[PDB]
């Protein structure tokens, strides 16, 4: 009934702390490698954003899980629920920016490289859009009592229609749209390479196909289970009473793999 | 090089009238401009200041707001618009050029000015005497005292000497209390201890007769000293 | 510091003007044109300088023509160019060994390891008219045979096409033997009356920038 | 869970 | 009688080599075995001048150790101020290609030059407030590589046409012509007495030039490759060379011999600039491996490193009072190390 | 012809260079060392100057 620390939770928070440590170590090593070019700038900023998420969200998620109930303060919860979604948006926008930069470099090399403003324009706009679209969390989230404690969106949104609308908006800005633009950008890269073919062009074509499929697979694997449970709850809120405790616990552990996977995949498929 | 100033005439008290300076024969854009007034049978007084790019404008404590300084680079014409005119403002305003880079010679050339007739923390600087009779070939040394020390931290003493021969415009003899400007005879020399400097001439000649002047260019206000009348 | 403020203002103005001047010239492609005197040095595009426009990108050419030989030093200045245009006279067989050696020297220069080289086998028509009378090729030429997948121009004689592809083969072979994929040649055949050369240079430059971007992004 | 998963430690 | 002339030349060369061997009873490295070291000279980038856009090819220090002049491939000469990192003038260039830049001893003039085959003498103390080209020295057939003023009326020029020629600014005519070398001359350095100057060329040799008489004095053939940059010891008796074979060497006029090989195994790069510290204990030298070193002239061992640059070091000069060092590289930046 | 003139110029230059008298290398080395020691206090880089008198710091 009242959410407590069942067996499915101690393991969850232990694994969450383990993933925190692994993500921090991996991204620190990747930053050390990158410090020692435009691609370098974008990759370094992406790894820094992944550090921001790993150091903000995973400790937050673990703290709620191991230490159930959230009473630290309405304002504190509101700022933390801003920082969470902000650090969540940042990697996706950075991925989109990287894909756009690659597409502009390959498809239109002569003209794209002529403007150095885009080196700062896109990196600035990624953070700016993250901050601007991550705000709405401030007004909804808040500390809620009744005498259980937890920080929930109940009441802020008049109807479940509005909850579905906001959830779908964040879903689109998080998962569907960044993946679609990465796929489209790499598709245009492959189309341009094919037109050129129609020495090293075949090798680059193979590596771009590998990179597209690898990033798609990693992103999908990470954010499929998360949003499967999310959509189940979203359309049929009763699933929690349709109790499945390990289900409710262990699927949202994967979405923190994306901060872990980004350094590895980018380091292997780039440098 | 030559500068021209336009204006002159009579203006009823409380009225207004604008002075315009025309330039010919130098890069007006790379040079700043200054305005210096002088009441009839009186001394000098800095009026305003407009720099290249019009991004640094200074005004005298007794002109601010009323008088405004504007420069037009494309057509080489400078304006110092004037709103409120009083008897104390009856003075024949001059114009002066100045470029500020290391090794520069600020206040190098002076125009001729137009005779305008109307119907405390500043760095004050005093000159010892009003007149000094002399003889040809005699070395007469002027004395001048600075209320505030002019040896700014960068090691430069900011004192400028001048000479307004009878019926002409000031010509700069020394521009930083030690350096001798171009086109002036080598006889003129500058000396300084740090608070009160002096100006020396090896051998007075016919062209060396006039009224000398001093500058205190340490800070935004520029204070002149009552001139010394040299005759023989 | 009443005067140092104006000095800083001058410095800021000078910085602004320098930035404007740099902006005006960043988006212009640079090319170095070098070749033999007998060759069509200046007829390809229709110290010395030249400018031409193609597809709203400004090509900026150069032609030293001021030093006899031993280019080992003034070439260093041209290590940021987009492509080097090499023009060789095909008709003059007796003056082809020197051209080949010059191409080898340009390709194997330590300061040009990343700079691609365009190649214009100028005087193609003259070659077509030179084989025929008293033209034994000094090198070996019997062993060669036109590649089966050759695509000669319509109405091109087998002798003409085998000679043409032999010249191109010599130059390309000199180009690949040492180049480690960083820079690649782009052969072309041109005549004095040709007018398509600007398009060819534009296409070569696009390909060069494309491969530079591929290398930069590890793609 | 950037959403609220019931009264659970999202 | 080609054989007779060849035999005479061979005999002269053999006699010169024998005299060179005879005059060398010791190596200065041995004599420097009883001299205290200098230790690690850690220098920091006190000022970083960021005006330029393209690469920097040459620069010179003013007589007051305060004004700096730099030439870059963007066709812009900038007269800096080391004490306040603020520019004074930005002289435009007719020819964007520049390989030399000079600053007059009296601070009045500044010279440029490059592939345009012409040396331009600019006027700084102009009554009209804009630096103007006083004259263009356009008698050369090759590309200029170094200009250095003697006074406000004579400038020396090294041109890849294998000839150096002292000029006269007023008449714009080649007052004297030096026609000895057999290859491109890349740099020259003026002696303090101003009655002599040296020029090293791409034939791996050096020659000292009698500015007045017009005939060379000595020929030094110690290098295995080009001689990009040459310096002149302040004492007026030695000059240090910078070659492309990772080697810097020391020569002495009176001895007329080689004295040092400032080189190391771990360097396989080239030397683009060379300069001497005021007291002569430091022989600074730029290098192609993105950084410039600080060699001890006497011991010849390295005594510091200046790793602030991320491209070829192209120029290097030490003030007339020894209070600073400046290094310009293809990174479009200048750094004043103290 | 050109070759004869070139050879004559080369031999003349070699003779002129050989005609220069030379001093011993040890004396030159001593001169260099003496000059280096003489102005040891006048080289800011060799002996880091006091931070007060340094015009840059």
């Amino acid at each position: 009934n009242l959410p407590t620390l069942t067996l499915s939770g101690k393991i969850r928070v232990t694994v969450t702390f383990f993933l925190f440590l692994l993500s921090t170590a991996f991204n620190a090593s990747f930053l050390l490698k990158l410090q020692k070019s435009r691609m370098k700038v974008l990759l370094k900023h992406l790894t820094l954003a992944n550090l921001l998420e790993t150091l903000i969200v995973m400790p937050l998620d673990g703290m709620w899980n191991i230490t159930v109930q959230w009473y630290a303060g309405e304002f504190l919860c509101k700022v933390l629920s801003y920082l969470k979604l902000f650090s969540m948006y940042a990697p996706a926008f950075m991925m989109v920016v990287i894909s756009l930069d690659r597409s502009l470099a390959i498809t239109r090399p002569l003209a794209v490289k002529s403007n150095s403003r885009l080196g700062r324009f896109m990196i600035g706009l990624a953070w700016l859009l993250s901050s601007i679209f991550a705000g709405p969390q401030l007004y909804i989230f808040r500390m809620i009592h009744l005498g259980f404690s937890q920080c929930v969106t109940h009441g802020s949104f008049p109807q479940w229609w509005h909850q579905a609308f906001y959830n779908f908006f964040t879903f689109s800005c998080l998962f569907i749209i960044p993946l679609l633009i990465m796929l489209i950008c790499n598709a245009k890269i492959m189309f341009t390479l094919t037109r050129v073919l129609q020495n090293n062009i075949p090798r680059a074509r193979l590596r771009t196909l590998k990179m597209t499929v690898a990033f798609a697979a990693s992103f999908i694997v990470c954010w499929t289970p998360y949003y499967v449970l999310g959509i189940w709850y979203w359309f049929d809120p009763e699933m929690v009473n349709r109790v499945s405790d390990p289900v409710n616990h262990f699927f949202f552990l994967f979405a923190f793999l994306n901060p872990c996977f980004d350094p590895l995949i980018y380091g292997y498929f780039s440098l | 090089v030559q500068l021209v100033e336009s204006g002159g005439g009579l203006v009823q008290p409380g009225g207004s009238r604008k002075l315009s300076c025309s330039a010919s024969g130098f890069a007006f854009s790379s040079f700043g401009m200054h305005w210096v007034r002088q009441a009839p049978e009186k001394g000098l007084e800095w009026v305003a200041y407009i720099s290249s790019g019009s991004g640094t404008i200074y005004y005298a404590d007794t002109v601010k707001g009323r008088f405004t300084i504007s420069r037009d680079d494309p057509k080489n014409t400078l304006f110092l618009q004037m709103t409120s005119l009083r008897s104390e403002d009856t003075a024949m305003y001059y114009c002066v050029r100045s470029i500020y880079y290391y090794g520069s010679s600020p206040f190098d050339f002076w125009g001729q000015g137009t005779t305008l007739t109307v119907s405390s923390a500043d760095i004050v600087m005093t000159q010892a005497t009003s007149s000094v009779p002399v003889t040809p070939g005699e070395s007469v040394s002027i004395s001048c005292r600075s209320s505030k020390s002019l040896l700014h931290s960068n090691g430069n003493t900011y004192l400028y000497w001048f000479l307004q021969r009878p019926g002409q415009s000031p010509q700069l003899l020394i521009y930083r209390m030690s350096n001798l400007a171009s086109g002036v005879p080598d006889r003129f020399s500058g000396s300084g201890s740090g608070t009160a400097f002096t100006l020396t001439i090896s051998r007075l000649e016919a062209e060396d007769v006039g009224v000398y002047y001093c500058m205190q260019h340490l800070e935004y206000p520029l204070t002149f000293g009552a001139g010394t009348k040299l005759e023989l | 510091s009443a005067e140092d403020k104006a000095a800083a203002e001058r410095s800021k103005m000078i910085d602004k003007n320098l930035r404007e001047d740099g902006e005006k010239a960043r988006r212009t492609l640079r090319l170095l044109l070098l070749g033999a005197d007998n060759s069509g040095k200046s007829t390809i595009v229709k110290i010395f300088e030249t400018k031409f426009q193609v597809d709203k990108v400004n090509f900026h050419m150069f032609d030293v023509g001021g030093q006899r030989d031993e280019r080992r030093k003034w070439i260093q200045c041209f290590n940021d160019v987009t492509a080097i245009i090499f023009v060789v006279d095909s008709s003059d067989y007796n003056r082809l060994q020197e051209a080949l050696n010059d191409f080898k020297s340009i390709w194997n220069n330590r300061w040009l390891r990343t700079i691609s080289v365009i190649l214009f086998l100028n005087k193609q028509d003259l070659l077509a008219e030179k084989v025929s009378k008293i033209e034994d090729y000094f090198p070996e030429f019997a062993r060669y045979t036109t590649p089966e997948d050759a695509t000669p121009e319509p109405g091109e004689d087998p002798r003409v096409t085998r000679a043409k592809y032999f010249i191109r083969k010599e130059f390309v072979d000199i180009s690949t033997a040492s180049g480690d994929g960083r820079h690649i040649c782009y052969p072309h055949f041109t005549c004095a009356v040709d007018t398509e050369n600007a398009r060819r240079i534009f296409n070569d430059c696009k390909d060069i920038i494309l491969q530079m971007n591929l290398r930069e992004y590890n793609l | 869970q950037h959403w609220s998963y019931g009264l659970r430690p999202g | 009688e080609l054989d007779q002339l060849r035999q005479e030349a061979e005999q002269l060369k053999n006699q010169i080599r024998d005299a060179r061997k005879a005059c060398a009873d010791a190596t200065l490295s041995q004599i420097t075995n009883n001299i205290d070291p200098v230790g690690r000279i850690q220098m920091r980038t006190r000022r970083t001048l960021r005006g330029h856009l393209a690469k920097i090819y040459a620069m010179h220090w003013g007589t007051d150790s305060r004004l700096l002049v730099s030439a870059s491939q963007d066709g812009k000469l900038i007269i800096w101020d080391s004490y306040t990192t603020n520019k004074v003038h930005a002289i435009p260039l007719r020819s964007s290609w520049v390989m030399t830049c000079a600053y007059a001893p009296s601070g009045n003039y500044v010279a440029c030059g490059g592939l345009d085959n012409i040396c331009s003498i600019y006027n700084l103390k102009t009554r009209e407030g804009n630096v103007r080209v006083s004259r263009e020295l356009a008698g050369h057939t090759g590309y200029l590589s170094c200009c250095r003023f003697l006074d406000d009326n004579q400038i020396v020029t090294s041109s890849g046409d294998t000839t150096c020629a002292l000029w006269d600014i007023e008449t714009g005519q080649q007052t004297t012509t030096f026609t000895g070398h057999t290859g491109d001359v890349m740099s020259l350095s003026l002696a303090p007495d101003t009655r002599l100057f040296v020029s090293g060329a791409c034939d791996a040799s050096a020659k000292l030039w009698d500015v007045r008489e017009g005939m060379c004095r000595q020929t030094f053939t110690g290098h295995e490759s080009d001689i990009n940059a040459i310096c002149f010891f302040p004492n007026g008796n030695a000059f240090a060379t910078g070659s492309d074979d990772a080697t810097c060497r020391l020569f002495d006029l009176r001895a007329d011999q080689e004295l040092m090989t400032y080189s190391h195994d771990n360097i396989i790069c080239g030397i683009t600039s060379v300069s001497f510290s005021k007291s002569g204990r430091l022989l600074l030298a730029g290098y192609d491996d993105f950084n410039c070193n600080v060699w001890d002239a006497l011991k010849a061992d390295r005594a510091g490193v200046l790793a602030g640059h991320d491209n070829r070091v192209s120029c290097l000069g030490v003030t007339d009072d020894g209070m600073a060092v400046a290094t310009g590289s293809w990174d479009s930046f200048l750094k004043i190390w103290n | 012809t050109a070759s004869i003139a070139q050879a004559r110029k080369l031999v003349e230059q070699l003779k002129m260079e050989a005609n220069i008298d030379r001093i011993k290398v040890s004396k030159a080395a001593a001169d260099l060392m003496a000059y280096c020691e003489a102005h040891a206090k006048e080289d800011p880089l060799l002996t880091p100057v006091p931070a007060s008198e340094n015009p840059f710091r």
